[PDB]
DNA sequence: CATAATAATAGTTTTTAGTTTATT
DNA sequence: ATAAACTAAAAACTATTATTATGG
């Protein structure tokens, strides 16, 4: 399902207060925060919805028409004109503004917030994968004052999450800190529970829910349902996933000039010889070799790229020492078995990965992803099971299939005869190599060129009138390394090249 | 081709490389006429692209942004485009060999790297540094942009 | 339609609301019968500049446009006439507005035609970097020739800041390093500088001007230094604390 | 959830993108 | 040759292989 | 001779609808 994710931010003067005016209230900061998510959800989940209420505040808006409960938006797909409508109210004044509009000072019962919320989600028509909600305050006094509509409140916490609904809380800035547990120790629904301190703090996760992370992150499923042949009848259901994949942009969309109505557009195939109108079997596809003009059907041609059926064709073991380097084709992809279609596929599964682990040797199968395409030999390298220091499956137990290149798929490229070099060279490239030595993580890098794509797909979407810059994560830091050398480069070039070497030329 | 470049650690070091194409994807470089079934003839043949009825210059480009959709022409996209420099392929830093896995190779070709066509003094260098390398178990982390419209790549 | 004067013209309203907002104005446009359109098309003679944005930066970098002011097309609203362009509301134009601003102004808002007034002057002249950067001197002998000819030495500020007056501001004329406390040569600096008459303080041929400081003290010095001077002193009266230039 | 990114549930923690850190 | 029926079909999104157009 | 997009993405997750095994 989607994620349902509501923004519950009270309207009682608890966010006006400041510790100071330099510093933030805690209203503003929250609807910047607010803002982010909803950006970093638009990046992410355009599918997901997600609701921003008000309680306390003196008027309300709801269907259930309960007083003090204003909706600012619904559980809907982000959009721009509600990221507007917030920063009307976000920085200073924006809470003025909203205090002219809005206002606010009355109290409220955080059962009948509950209650609305639960309208809220009982409302949408589409399945939900998780039910989470987000309350925004440094304070739990106002029902921290009377008994009955604390446990009345926390009651109806407990039927939500008997319903699956996970209640979030955050820290908030509070000249006095959060001082939690007034109301709120054991009305949050929680699976791992560390905070009982009064935590002065004025944040607990609020850094991230402020970062602005950059990423698509589709939901998991398989690449491909297919079939593991190991010679023409012992056959397993096998899951197939590209654990990475290379992203691109969102397409273009053909937009009017004056309406920007999306275009539909139509590509006829029509005879222009004569001004008429073709069909699909009213053409051939030809290709001419030397005099000879040779016509076809399409069809034709997919029948002759018909070669195996979709499904693995077991080719046989090979040592993985056997593997060269530079014999690279495609990113590999994932192996995993599953039992949806072939029952005993994980035991027989489980049972070559730990066989393939011990003798270290690689399944050469003939891969057919699926009709009319012809089989490859790729090479399926068990995968182990890596947890991390959280015991944490960064690497999942499997294959790695890796595509092996055919005899064309080489080039002839024009050698140079080798030459040699001093070993002091040698060590003063080692001791380079030292000097500019770097630590290496996955996610080191994003596509600077994707960045700035979306910095302008924010800026119009705000229609900013400057946009964000992203930073260059791929260019080096020349300084840094000519600091971290010195003359090493220098001396090593006079060990190497003549002073009258031509840089480039 | 010949892709003449250099190869740059920091400011100091810039030397003429020849890098190709080793392993890479294959494909015929002739592809198929879709001609007429009577006459065989394709210039009678034709594709007519249609938007709805208007022209091409009553149309723009857009984006969809989450539930909005964005106009955004291409003259302003370009200029708005991050762009990057045109055959420069410098270090960026060195690795732990063992740090990387081949599960991560992208791409649909391996380019194999040469130092300029006959400059002695690079092949030198190209040496010296290879043996360096491979006596470290070391690899190198590198940015490669093949000219001025290529996008930056980050790759080993 | 009601003011057809604005049909016809293609306008992209890109960003109104900076007067009225966006809306609003697209509604008067269109009960004027102008064309609204969200992109600016070949024939979007201008555009209207409202809020700032990526997009009016590249509208300006895409010399197609007319960087139109809400206010300058309120002006052609309320006065239900359609206002020439003007360069007071314009920032990016075409070519064609580029002469024509060139045309019916010295492209700063003055005229070549239509004469001027305060208003219009004072515009121009802000419009006009702020210019004061040369030497007092070089400027002064300006001025001085600019009344010569314009008859605008009828300023009262016309005799302290320019041209032609001798004073000792010095115990020792030729001497311009000494400064004595006990009198105003200070003042007497600081006014010479205002008016139109040359600071000058040194013994000098081509002066005229000679006027008795201050620091009467130094008739001593002025009548000594007089017989090198080729001009006589008067009997001293903006014109009157020690002078005589009459 | 430890190792989660809460914005994303179902979905690991997204860590800050870093850059070259050399040794 | 009738009727509380029932369920095997289908139709939405992803992500491969077709291709321009400069690019040397 | 094409290193950006060439051009349309072959594919399941997760949700429904007409079948009839039959009810009579």
């Amino acid at each position: 399902g989607r994620d349902s994710l509501i923004f519950l931010v009270d309207a009682s003067k608890a966010m006006f207060e400041s510790q100071s005016e330099d510093e933030l209230t805690p209203f503003d900061m929250s609807i910047q925060c607010i803002q982010s998510v909803y950006i970093s959800k638009i990046i992410s989940s355009d599918r997901d919805l997600l609701a921003v209420v008000f309680y306390g505040t003196e008027k309300d808006k709801n269907s259930v028409n309960f007083k003090n409960i204003y909706v600012l938006q619904e559980l809907d797909n982000p959009g721009a004109k509600r990221i507007l409508e917030l920063d009307q109210f976000k920085g200073q004044q924006g809470q003025k503004r909203f205090q002219d509009m809005m206002g606010h000072g009355s109290d409220y019962s955080l059962s009948e917030v509950l209650w609305v919320c639960a309208n809220l989600f009982s409302d949408v028509q589409f399945k939900m994968s998780h039910k989470r909600i987000m309350l925004f305050t440094n304070e739990d006094n106002p029902h921290g004052n009377d008994s009955a509509k604390a446990s009345r409140a926390r009651t109806k916490a407990g039927d939500l999450r008997d319903t699956g609904i996970f209640l979030d809380l955050m820290h908030l800035k509070k000249p006095g800190g959060f001082d939690i547990s007034l109301f709120y120790r054991d009305i949050i629904s929680i699976a791992e529970d560390e905070d009982l301190r009064v935590h002065f703090e004025e944040s607990s996760k609020l850094e991230d829910l402020l970062r602005k992370v950059r990423a698509k992150e589709t939901r998991k499923r398989a690449l491909s349902r297919l079939k593991l042949k190991l010679n023409k009848d012992i056959v397993i259901s096998v899951g197939i996933y590209n654990l990475v994949q290379k992203a691109l942009k969102p397409p273009p969309i053909k937009l009017y000039r004056e309406t920007n109505e999306p275009v539909k557009t139509k590509t006829r195939t029509f005879n222009t010889s004569t001004g008429g109108l073709l069909l699909p079997s009213d053409t051939k596809r030809s290709q001419i070799y030397g005099s000879r003009q040779i016509i076809l059907e399409k069809e034709e041609t997919e029948e002759l790229k018909r070669f195996d059926d979709p499904g693995l064709m077991l080719m046989g073991f090979k040592p993985l020492v056997l593997l060269k380097k530079h014999h690279y084709l495609r990113p590999s992809l994932f192996v995993y078995p599953e039992e949806s279609l072939v029952i005993g596929s994980s035991t027989l599964f489980s049972a070559l990965l730990i066989k393939c682990l011990e003798k270290e040797v690689a399944a050469l199968c003939r891969y057919t992803p699926r009709r009319n395409i012809p089989p490859y030999f790729v090479a399926l390298v068990p995968q182990e099971e890596e947890l991390d220091d959280q015991k944490i499956q960064v690497t999942p137990p499997g294959f790695q299939l890796v595509f092996l290149p055919f005899a064309d798929d080489k080039r002839k490229m024009p050698f140079t005869e080798k030459i040699m070099a001093t070993p002091e060279q040698v060590g003063k490239m080692k001791a380079i190599v030292e000097k500019l030595r770097f630590t290496y993580r996955s996610d080191s890098f994003e596509n600077p060129v994707l960045q700035q794509h979306f910095r302008n797909l924010e800026a119009l979407a705000l229609d900013l009138m400057e946009p964000e810059q992203a930073v260059d994560l791929t260019l080096p830091k020349v300084e840094a390394m000519n600091k971290r050398l010195g003359s090493l480069v220098d001396e090593f070039k006079e060990l190497v090249y003549p002073p009258d070497y031509n840089p480039e030329g | 081709i010949h892709w003449p470049c250099r190869l740059t650690i920091g400011s100091n070091l810039s030397i003429r490389i020849a890098a190709y194409k080793s392993i890479l994807q294959e494909r015929v470089k002739k592809t198929w006429t879709v001609v007429d079934a009577k006459t065989l003839k394709k210039e009678d043949i034709q594709k007519e692209t249609v938007y709805c009825e208007v022209l091409k210059e009553d149309i723009i480009q857009g984006f969809r942004y989450g539930s909005d959709i964005v106009p955004f022409s291409k003259v302003d996209e370009e200029q708005m485009k991050y762009k990057s420099e045109g055959k420069c392929f410098s270090v960026l830093g060195f690795c732990k060999s063992s740090q990387v896995q081949r599960r991560f190779f992208m791409g649909n070709q391996v380019l194999k790297v040469f130092a300029a066509r006959d400059d002695e003094a690079a092949a030198v260098a190209l040496s010296s540094l290879i043996h360096a390398l491979d006596d470290l178990d070391m690899v190198a982390i590198v940015r490669y942009a093949y000219d001025k419209r290529a996008n930056p790549q980050v790759g080993v | 339609k009601i003011s057809n004067i604005f049909e016809d013209v293609e306008f992209c309203v890109m960003s109104g609301t900076d007067s009225q907002p966006k809306p609003d104005l697209e509604n008067r446009i269109a009960e004027f019968g102008g064309y609204i359109v969200q992109n600016p098309g070949p024939d979007t003679y201008c555009v209207i500049a409202g809020s700032e944005n990526i997009r009016v930066k590249n509208i300006i970098l895409s010399n197609k446009h007319d960087v139109v002011k809400p206010a300058w097309l309120l002006e052609c609203f309320k006065t239900k006439s359609f206002v020439p362009w003007q360069p007071r509301f314009m920032i990016h134009m075409c070519p064609s507005t580029k002469e024509h601003f060139a045309r019916e102004y010295d492209c700063y808002g003055d005229s070549y035609f239509i004469d001027t007034d305060l208003n219009q002057l004072k515009e121009v002249f802000s419009g006009i970097k702020n210019s004061n950067e040369q030497t007092p001197e070089e400027m002064a002998s300006l001025i001085a020739d600019l009344e010569y000819r314009y008859s605008w030495d009828c300023s009262p500020l016309s005799m302290f800041r320019r041209h032609t007056v001798y004073l000792d501001s010095y115990a020792v004329i030729n001497d311009l390093s000494t400064k004595n406390e006990g009198t105003r040569l200070a003042i007497k600096a600081l006014e010479l500088r205002f008016h139109g008459a040359k600071v000058v303080s040194c013994l000098a041929e081509g002066v005229s001007h000679v006027i008795i400081g201050e620091d009467h003290s130094r008739v001593a010095d002025f009548k000594a230094f007089r017989r090198t001077f080729k001009r006589k002193f008067k009997i001293l009266k903006d014109k009157c604390e020690l002078q005589e230039e009459n | 959830c430890p190792g989660e990114s809460l914005i994303n549930p179902g979905f690991k923690s997204k860590k800050p993108a870093g850059g070259v850190d050399f040794d």
